[PDB]
């Protein structure tokens, strides 16, 4: 990052070791003025010891705690130190953290780097006891896509299959090859990079048909598993920014939609990575960024340049609109769908008013029911029945059978059953006498 | 660029280390989750000598 | 399962679940200094076994809360299934934009 290494070299060899290859500065190996030895003894045999606790040497840089290269010496049952700098060739072996012998000199060259190889403990990972490919493969193409211009090598001694990426595209290009397997919906990229208030940020996000969430968390180059503030600050962004745009065009008001934030992330594919002087992770992996300051500076470069984005391209934002508003209708259609059924479970219409027309005597075994045609023959039977114990329930048309379509949630009336009985019926035993009139007609 | 020897090697004595990088040490120092872990991890102890 | 016609998936029999796992382990290995996620397989493999059979041993010694649990889960499963059935199903052909 502070534009001297433009190679590194990753090789995977037989014996179960990887060495890294690069060409910076070079650690530094002169002796340390208060710990008396070499620089790379230090940072090899004492934890947080390094140079990246100030901007001096490293203005912007990942690495913040200094432990993680102790980390990886001790964890290992051998380690193979070699630093090319100011013409002197530096080399000094380590087992299990513990130096073998001081830092010697073997020879002279022209070149800077530093040669980072060890050989892991088994003692310590189970299970896992080769180095697998497709992972550090997808490391190292993502970084090669964020550090444009930087030759990254990968070499596999096992089967001799290498590889060789030098993206200059960016994060954008890194977006365009995680579409390669699938079907964007817009062209144009959403794209920038700017730096406002000493911390930089730099996010390329896009939507695809698909229907899963991958936002990418970086930061300083570096994973975040785990998301983070930064994370936050981005989803809130887009949630407000895109629903203020949905209800200053009215799509929200022609759809009725609440648009959540869940629904406005389906389907899209974002690359957020910010340059941080000094960050601040909750532990070594680096999974989660707990800066607040960095939330704020990407909430609000995420909603000014994505609401100028949404409001110069007229045919990208309406695709967009019309997917979230696709995503959300079949969020809530799946709402209705679940909800519908669950109050078909219960007991809501009830079909107490309309056509039942009780009588003055609340107790059962006393009353009467009748059934027959509503327009036709309740009017009469209205007109000449009794007022004390006579109840008239009418029908209309004919009623689907039970063997021919038989089916629990279909039901068209079901007056009769919730009026006569809950439906189960030794509970409510309401009109115990029940008469059926009916026409002496064969459709009777 | 070029500020880079033996002495930029900076080294932490005693807690230092802590207080330069609490993240790894308390987790989030603003949203008030280390604020309650430092009671957390008290309590815990205390269960833990229980 | 016979008469039902789902899948019980994870994510449906565990809905409508409140559970407590309580492990006592010798040496933990916690991945970070918050202690927010164990990586022990081998407490993995333990809690595992001990609840096939544990919980096996309830739901054949109870069978009132065996059957109340598996009606849950049957209506669970018919629910996410009919969701998922009408949503793709509306929203791939039934849905109807521009209501002029
Ligand atoms: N490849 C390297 N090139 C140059 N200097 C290095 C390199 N690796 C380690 N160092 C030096 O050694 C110190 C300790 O390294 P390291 O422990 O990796 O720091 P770190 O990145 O903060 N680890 P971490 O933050 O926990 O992931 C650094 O501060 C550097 O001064």
């Amino acid at each position: 990052l502070a534009g001297h290494c433009k190679e590194i070299i990753v090789t995977i060899h037989a014996d179960n070791s990887v060495s890294v290859q690069d060409d910076g500065r070079g650690i530094p190996t002169g002796i340390h003025p208060e710990e008396g030895v070499s620089a790379a003894e230090v940072i090899m045999t004492v934890l947080h010891a390094g140079g990246k606790f100030d901007d001096n040497s490293y203005k912007v840089s990942g690495g913040l705690h200094g432990v993680g290269v102790s980390v990886v010496n001790a964890l290992s049952q051998k380690l193979e130190l070699v630093i090319q700098r100011e013409g002197k060739i530096h080399r000094q072996i380590y087992e299990h953290g513990v130096p073998q012998a001081p830092l010697a000199v073997t020879g002279e060259t022209e070149k800077t780097g530093t040669m980072v190889r060890f050989w892991p403990s088994l003692e310590t990972f189970t299970n896992v006891t080769e180095f697998e490919y497709e992972i550090l493969a997808k490391r190292l193409r993502e970084l090669s896509f964020l550090n444009s211009g930087v030759s990254i090598r990968l070499r596999d001694k096992r089967d001799g299959k290498e590889d060789h990426f030098h993206y200059e595209g960016g994060i954008k290009a890194f977006v365009e090859y995680l579409n390669k397997n699938k079907t964007p919906i817009h062209p144009n990229i959403f794209y920038f990079s700017t730096e406002k208030d000493g911390i930089g940020v730099e996010v390329a996000l896009q939507w695809n048909d698909g229907f899963q969430e991958n936002i990418y968390c970086f930061t300083n180059n570096i994973p975040q598993r785990d998301g983070g503030t930064h994370l936050a600050g981005f989803r809130a962004a887009m949630t407000r920014t895109l629903n203020a745009y949905m209800d200053k065009e009215g799509y929200s008001k022609k759809a009725k939609v609440s648009a959540t934030g869940d629904d406005a992330r389906e389907g899209l594919i974002a690359v957020v990575s910010v340059k941080v002087p000094d960050p601040k992770f909750s532990s070594q992996t680096k999974d989660k960024l707990v800066s607040s300051e960095v939330k704020s500076a990407v909430e609000q470069q995420m909603n000014e340049l994505l609401a100028e984005y949404l409001l110069e391209n007229p045919t990208d934002a309406k695709i967009v609109v019309g997917k979230i508003i696709d995503a959300a209708r079949a969020r809530e259609a799946a709402r209705r769908a679940r909800e519908m059924t669950r109050r078909k479970g219960a007991l809501d219409l009830a079909g107490l008013p309309g056509k039942l027309a009780d009588c003055q005597e609340r107790d059962p075994a006393l009353s009467e029911l009748y059934l027959v045609e509503g327009d036709s023959a309740g009017g009469s039977a209205k007109q000449g029945r009794n007022r004390k114990n006579q109840a008239i329930l009418p029908l209309k048309g004919k009623i689907l059978n039970v063997e021919k379509a038989r089916f629990d949630k279909m039901l068209s009336s079901q007056e009769v059953a919730t009026l006569i009985t809950a439906l189960y019926n030794p509970d409510k035993l309401r009109y115990h006498s029940i008469i059926i009139m009916t026409d002496a007609d064969v459709d009777g | 660029s070029n500020s880079y020897d033996s002495s930029s090697i900076k080294v932490l004595k005693g807690l230092d280390a802590v207080r330069k990088r609490p993240g790894m040490y308390i987790g989030d120092t603003d949203d008030g989750t280390g604020l309650h872990h430092m009671v957390f991890e008290v309590v815990d102890n205390a269960i833990d000598e229980a």
